[PDB]
């Protein structure tokens, strides 16, 4: 007749760090990387 | 729910300070390296008056100027073309 | 398993013994009768490591010898002294003859203790030790681990449990004993605060190990959750309760806060000053300035605020200066005190006097109990016997190794021996595999519809209200000194709030969680030991230990070397009376190996 | 949503019931095999492509440098830039 | 099996011997543990089995070999059930919503309350059928139920020894 | 008159959580959380529900969410402003009642680290203590004073995606408290176990256990030593050990263990 309730994600609230913010900077460095040559890679296909 | 000083609204704009910068380097270094070959491939060269300068085209490369449509592409643009190109 | 008493789900456990507690002497009971090959439970209120063990500070005492030399029969005689000659002479021999066994044991089960230059562990020393029967000087017997000795016991003695895979019950609020008509505890009627069901176990031996009852006074050292359920629930079997005019008023607790500055640091070079700036604990117990008893200590800074020595702008407590010892051994030896200040006072401990109060700490009273920590139920032909099923441990039981007055650094050590003498006892008694217990008839029929009339309780006053008014009356008409007057006062009001518990009501009528409904059933058992307090203490006619009277302001000896038993007329709070009886105190040790320390003065 | 409610689990490693996990070694072998698949792409890339000029310079070995033992007079400046 | 290569009782023993502590060393509870080490595994288990085939008596090949079987058993048969576990909480978690909101949420299990009890009876089960692997059961298959019965609140006999 | 919202839950209605606004006059109620929060539960809303004990910061059983950071409500201060004062369950947990998180899984994990001092010989008769020096018990100072309040444990962005496979930053500087610790005798054993890539290597450095510890201890720190430690002493046969150990918990009863 109880049930438990699951609290949302704490993305949205939990106070953010600065060393939180720039590992995330660091776990996405490869991910811009590739995104650069996608554009970069696209220009020279489309654009001049 | 949602908060100013949140996980993810501080790390998208941390992301954007610390990539956007780089980013747009990197873009303008190969959009630079474009210009670099565009401009010893065909520099863009500026004529005062376009029927002049098609005249000493057909002239030049002996083609006759009826076949040779003349179109204005833009303001700044005009461009010849064969008319009889298949 | 499945039944439904009055639209209950009621599930039952057949045990071969039972633990109400799984604090200090709870966790070191259930350890042992697991190792000894019983089948066992062990119910908690909270998670075990969160119990009022955790907030022990100072040390456990053993005749280790690490730091100078020793014998436990000196520890012996000075928990006699300090007793002022009521505790049994016959359990404080147990104990003492066991600390240094006791001791060694937790350290191999790895407990961090701090260590000597000689990687022996380290001692300090705390107030009532002595050396030579009192002829040498302070004693260093109290075994600690910086300002963290209760941590670091009781996540020790968790880790010991899990060990010998205890079955633990966590977050269970135990109601009541399911008493047999011959007269035999046969186990407990808990109640889940995670699910809302009711459990009721039956165990062949049962062990309450519960805490004390400090949350009854408006200023106290005690948890939110020191509300004494094991108490009210022998009172309200009918069974008796022993000593609960003796509450201990720890000298040093932090103004107004309520925390508590360990003896410790007094023990390390602490100096209590005035606002005169006098060192005024060398006109009381001369020879031991600071390091006096706590009882002792205590009236002496009441008297010196009395008097109109007290420092602040009220001028309403005293100064504690530590500022003068050394950084290096404030920072190594009394770590967390200076964290707590910062935060509770904002006192820089190394620069600054802390402010500080005598605040009620301990409870010598409980349960009364025999050295094997078999409750007992006095009668007039037989002052020990004992109740057929039940025994206790911890500041939950009374075998008065503590008597009026407990010497610091003692009961952690009460702890751990009573909680694997308890163990032993129920060895011997049920054996490793037995047939099940059979729980009587109507087990819990009468708890069940208490609880059930409880929660769906609507009159007039709140639970809090009548807590704060409770609190108010125990901290002004059962003071450090008391007076028989107010006394008399007290013992009135106390049980207008007895009768005003009928008035009680709860507005949530959940079971998962329900505060409300917890908080009022603790305030059932807080009231009936409280109570109990005013009752005993305005009877007693003397000044012992803890026990203060202005009015007789002398130890009574030849009328008063009694133990003091209390009982509840009625298992109901708002219905019952309290009677008062007595039982002898028992004064030959049990051995030859000690003697009996005969009466005398206690100067300190 | 529901889910069944009369599943015949795995009892040993003779009776076994498919499960995701079985599904998930079934992954890993395709993806792996993917891998096998792909090393031909960078592998032909290195045996099939030359880097030459023109057609020139396979005549130019043949005609002058056949035993690829002539030696050429160095002039450093055709080469430096300078 | 097909093999050419012929190895002593010696070279047998250990090999027997260095499969059945990686099989019960390795953690179970991670899948990929399992889903990355089983095909090796496999592949193993059908080389120790040509090549102790005639130490199956042996007294010492012997126990190494039905310890190794039954291991595996209990491998296959505890990754099963959790499997489930996991397909129930999985479950559940879309059913949260997207960021927990509830969003673009997926419909609840509804027959939760009898998944439950379907569980908790093969974890009895696999108990009894393997009473020398409870270790291994309960880093599984138990720990699985504890997350359960944070979301359900059931019944099982281990209950009060997972701190519910 | 400060404005406090506080999450609430009722587990029978099982209706959608939300913040009730409380005003609070704090002339009259303690500096601290949590007397703001015993202050509403006394006066205004009784049914309000949540874990409190020592009032010292010492059991660890008042840890919340306070303004977006966990931290234990009695040693929190209020902060007064326009602002409310926001106060939620633990981050990512299974609330049981109003602020009363579900933190089951965190002590069944603890249970699995076996935190008990293992010994190859039993105590021999008429031994003493076990002898450590003043140097090796230094080692043991910032990891015995943790009191499992649980906020770092809920601030680790990796428990919150894998809560049943990540031990957690707790857990983890418990066990590097008894791989430190000079008395026990199964470092190896302890360190092939915890060498798990689910168990040890999810933690990312994010460092908020350290930042909301209440008792300034440093999670990251400990966690970051362990690793180190494992890697340079792995050997080929930890696999073997662990399950020697495990075939040793054979008899063990039902509950999270070395396996
Ligand atoms: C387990 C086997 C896996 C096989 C997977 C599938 C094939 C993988 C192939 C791997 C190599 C690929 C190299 C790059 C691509 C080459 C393409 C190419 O140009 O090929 C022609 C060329 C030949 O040159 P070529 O000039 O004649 O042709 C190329 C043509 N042009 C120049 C126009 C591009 O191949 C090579 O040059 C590659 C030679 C590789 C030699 C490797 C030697 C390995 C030695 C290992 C010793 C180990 C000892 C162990 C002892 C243990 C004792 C206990
Ligand atoms: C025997 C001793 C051993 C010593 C070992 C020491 C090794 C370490 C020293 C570095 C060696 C590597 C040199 C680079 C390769 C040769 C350069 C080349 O081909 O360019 C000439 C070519 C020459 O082409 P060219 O057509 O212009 O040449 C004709 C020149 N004129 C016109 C004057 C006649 O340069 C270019 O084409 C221009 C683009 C060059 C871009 C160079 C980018 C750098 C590449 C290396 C990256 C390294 C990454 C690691 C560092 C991390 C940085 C964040
Ligand atoms: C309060 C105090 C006491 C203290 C101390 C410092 C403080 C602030 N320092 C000490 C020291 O340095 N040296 C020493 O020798 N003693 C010191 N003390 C005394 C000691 O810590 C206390 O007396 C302590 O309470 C004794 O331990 P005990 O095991 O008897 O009790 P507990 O730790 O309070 O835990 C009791 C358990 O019972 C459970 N419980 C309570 N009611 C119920 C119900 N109704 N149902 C089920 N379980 C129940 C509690 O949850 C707890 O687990
Ligand atoms: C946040 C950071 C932002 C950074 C932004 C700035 C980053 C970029 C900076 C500027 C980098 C400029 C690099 C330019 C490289 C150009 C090199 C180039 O032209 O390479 C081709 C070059 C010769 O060119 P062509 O004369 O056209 O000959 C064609 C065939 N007959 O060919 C080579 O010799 C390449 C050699 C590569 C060797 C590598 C190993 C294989
Ligand atoms: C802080 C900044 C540090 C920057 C340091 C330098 C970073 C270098 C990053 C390299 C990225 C990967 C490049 C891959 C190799 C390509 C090399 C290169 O120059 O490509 C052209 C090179 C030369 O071409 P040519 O045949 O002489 O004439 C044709 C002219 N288009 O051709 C190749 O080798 C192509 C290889 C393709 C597969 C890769
Ligand atoms: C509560 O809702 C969510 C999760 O469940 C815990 C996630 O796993 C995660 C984490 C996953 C990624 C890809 C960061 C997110 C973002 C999410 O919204
Ligand atoms: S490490 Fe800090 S936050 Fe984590 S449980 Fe220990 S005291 Fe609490
Ligand atoms: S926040 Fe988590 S990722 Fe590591 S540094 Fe702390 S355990
Ligand atoms: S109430 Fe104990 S940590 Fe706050
Ligand atoms: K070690």
């Amino acid at each position: 007749s109880y049930k438990s309730a699951h609290q949302e994600t704490p993305l949205t609230y939990y106070r953010a760090t600065q060393h939180a913010t720039s590992s995330i900077n660091h776990r996405l460095a490869y991910i811009n990387a590739v995104f650069v040559i996608w554009v970069c890679d696209s220009l020279n296909d489309v654009d001049q | 729910m949602l908060r100013y000083d949140s996980l993810l609204w501080q790390c998208t704009l941390a992301a954007g300070i610390w990539f956007i910068p780089q980013d747009v380097a990197a873009i303008s270094a190969f959009l630079l390296y474009g210009r670099s070959k565009s401009r010893t491939i065909n520099q863009p060269v500026y004529v005062d008056n376009i029927d002049t300068a098609a005249n000493e085209y057909f002239k030049r490369k002996g083609l006759d100027p009826t076949k040779m449509i003349m179109m204005r592409k833009s303001s700044k643009i005009t461009e010849i073309r064969y008319g009889e190109m298949y | 398993a499945a039944a439904a008493a009055a639209g209950y789900a009621v599930h039952d456990h057949f045990y071969d013994a039972v633990v109400v507690g799984a604090g200090g002497a709870g966790l070191r009971a259930a350890s042992g009768l697991v190792a000894h090959g019983l089948k066992t439970a062990c119910i908690s209120k909270v998670f075990p490591t969160r119990s009022h063990t955790v907030a022990a500070q100072g040390g456990i005492n053993a005749a280790l010898g690490n730091m100078t030399e020793d014998d436990w029969r000196w520890h012996a005689y000075d928990t006699v002294k300090g007793s002022d000659w009521l505790g049994d002479q016959d359990a404080i021999e147990h104990m003492c003859r066991l600390a240094p066994q006791v001791v060694l044991e937790l350290e191999s089960y790895g407990l961090p203790f701090s260590r000597t230059k000689e990687g022996k562990i380290y001692q300090r020393a705390f107030g009532g030790q002595s050396l030579k029967f009192g002829k040498g000087g302070q004693a260093y017997r109290c075994a600690a681990a910086a300002d963290r000795t209760g941590h670091a016991i009781l996540h020790t003695l968790y880790g010991m449990s899990l060990k010998y895979d205890c079955l633990f019950f966590i977050e269970y609020f135990a109601l009541d004993l399911i008493m047999d008509q011959d007269g035999s505890c046969k186990g407990v009627i808990a109640m889940s605060m995670e699910d809302g069901s009711i459990h009721r176990f039956g165990a062949h031996q049962t062990v309450i190990a519960t805490g004390g009852y400090g949350r009854a006074y408006q200023s106290c050292t005690s948890a939110h959750t020191c509300t004494g359920d094991g108490g009210g629930m022998v009172s309200r079997a009918g069974l008796p309760l022993q000593d609960l005019e003796f509450v201990q008023f720890h000298p040093t607790g932090i103004f107004p806060a309520g925390c508590l500055m360990t003896e410790g640091c007094r023990g390390e070079g602490g100096i209590l000053r005035n606002s005169e700036g006098e060192p005024f604990m060398a006109r009381y117990a001369p020879t031991a300035k600071d390091l006096a008893s706590r009882d002792v200590v205590s009236r002496a800074m009441t008297l010196e605020i009395r008097e109109g020595r007290g420092v602040g702008p009220n001028k309403d407590h005293i100064y504690l200066h530590l500022d003068h010892l050394p950084a290096e051994t404030l920072r190594e030896r009394l770590p967390g005190i200076s964290e707590t200040a910062k935060i509770f006072a904002g006192v820089d401990v190394t620069k600054e006097p802390i402010p500080v109060l005598p605040t009620v700490h301990y409870n010598m009273g409980g349960i009364p109990t025999n050295w094997k920590a078999q409750c007992l139920n006095p009668t007039s032909s037989d002052p020990n016997k004992i109740v057929p099923g039940l025994l206790a441990a911890g500041e939950a039981g009374s075998a008065s190794v503590h008597g009026a007055n407990r010497l610091g650094a003692n009961s952690l050590l009460d702890l751990v021996v009573f909680g694997r003498t308890a163990a032993d006892t129920v060895a011997e008694i049920v054996k490793p595999n037995s047939p099940p217990v059979t729980l009587p008839k109507d087990a819990g029929g009468g708890t069940i519809d208490r609880f059930d009339k409880i929660r769906h309780a609507k009159g007039p006053v709140s639970t809090a209200d009548l807590r704060s008014k409770l609190q108010r009356t125990m901290q002004t008409r059962a003071p450090v000194y008391r007076n028989g007057d107010d006394l008399k006062k007290g013992c009135e009001e106390v049980r207008e709030i007895m009768k005003e518990y009928k008035d009680v009501g709860i507005k949530d009528r959940t079971l998962v969680w329900n505060t409300d409904l917890i908080e009022t059933l603790e305030l059932e058992n807080l009231i009936t030991q409280a109570a109990q307090t005013i009752v005993s203490g305005e009877a007693r006619k003397e000044s012992r230990g803890a026990h203060a009277r202005e009015d007789f302001t002398e130890r009574d000896d030849k009328k008063w070397m009694k133990h003091s038993l209390s009982y509840q007329t009625k298992p109901h709070v708002e219905e019952s009376d309290i009677v008062l009886k007595y039982r002898p105190v028992v004064d030959q040790p049990l051995d030859s190996e000690m003697h009996h320390v005969p009466p005398a003065k206690r100067v300190y | 949503a529901r889910v069944p409610e009369d599943i015949e689990f795995t009892k040993n490693r003779y009776t076994r019931r498919y499960n995701l996990a079985t599904e998930d070694r079934v992954k890993l072998l395709n993806w792996n095999a993917f891998c096998i698949a792909v090393t031909a792409l960078p592998i032909a890339y290195v045996y099939y492509s030359w880097y030459e000029s023109s057609e020139d310079t396979d005549m130019i070995y043949r005609t002058m440098d056949p035993m690829r033992e002539a030696k050429a007079d160095y002039y450093l400046p055709l080469l430096r830039g300078h | 099996m097909l093999t050419v290569d012929k190895f002593t009782r010696a070279e047998a023993l250990q090999r027997a011997s260095n499969l059945y502590y990686q099989v019960l060393g390795t953690n179970w509870e991670d899948g990929l543990n399992l889903v990355l080490d089983v095909p090796f595994w496999e592949s193993e288990l059908e080389k120790v089995d040509h090549m102790c085939e005639p130490y199956l008596c042996d007294d010492e090949i012997g126990p190494i070999i039905r310890n190794l079987h039954e291991t595996v058993n209990c491998m296959y048969a505890c990754e099963d059930v959790r499997d489930h576990i996991n397909e129930l909480l999985e479950l559940s978690s879309r059913a949260e919503g997207v960021m927990g909101s509830g969003a673009a949420a997926s419909e609840e299990v509804e027959n939760m309350p009898e998944q439950c009890g379907m569980v908790t009876k093969a974890y009895e089960d696999l108990l009894a059928r393997y009473p020398e692997h409870h270790p291994k059961i309960e880093q599984t298959v138990g720990h699985g139920l504890a997350v359960l019965r944070q979301l359900e609140k059931f019944n099982f006999k281990s209950s009060h020894r997972y701190f519910f | 008159m400060q404005t406090f919202r506080v999450y609430r839950y009722d587990p029978l209605l099982q209706d959608k959580p939300h913040m009730q606004e409380f005003n609070i006059d704090l002339a009259q109620c303690g500096p601290m959380i949590l007397d703001a929060l015993i202050k509403i539960k006394a006066t205004q809303d009784s049914t309000l529900a949540f874990r409190r004990s020592c009032r010292e910061g010492i059991c660890g059983s008042c840890a919340m969410n306070i303004n977006g950071k966990n931290g234990l409500a009695c040693l929190q201060y209020i902060e007064p402003g326009a602002a409310p004062i926001d106060i939620q369950p633990l981050p990512h947990t299974y609330v049981l009642k109003d602020l009363v998180p579900d933190l089951s899984n965190f002590y069944n994990q603890y249970k699995s680290i076996e935190p008990f001092l293992k010994r190859r010989r039993a105590k021999q008769p008429g031994e003493k203590e076990y002898y450590q020096s003043i140097e090796d018990r230094e080692k043991l100072d910032g990891m015995y004073e943790c009191n499992l309040c649980a906020c770092c444990m809920t601030s680790c962005p990796s428990y919150w995606w894998n809560p049943e496979y990540y031990l957690g930053p707790a857990v983890l500087l418990q066990a590097y408290r008894w791989i430190a610790d000079s008395r026990d005798e199964f470092t190896t054993e302890r360190m092939a176990w915890i060498n798990d890539s689910m168990r040890l290597y999810r933690c990312h450095g994010i460092m908020n256990c350290t930042s909301c510890c209440p008792k300034g201890l440093d999670p990251a720190k400990a966690i970051a030593k362990m690793k180190a430690a494992i890697a340079a002493a792995y050997e080929p046969g930890w696999t073997k050990i662990v399950a020697q150990e495990s075939i040793a918990n054979k008899k063990r009863e039902s509950g999270m263990m070395y396996a």
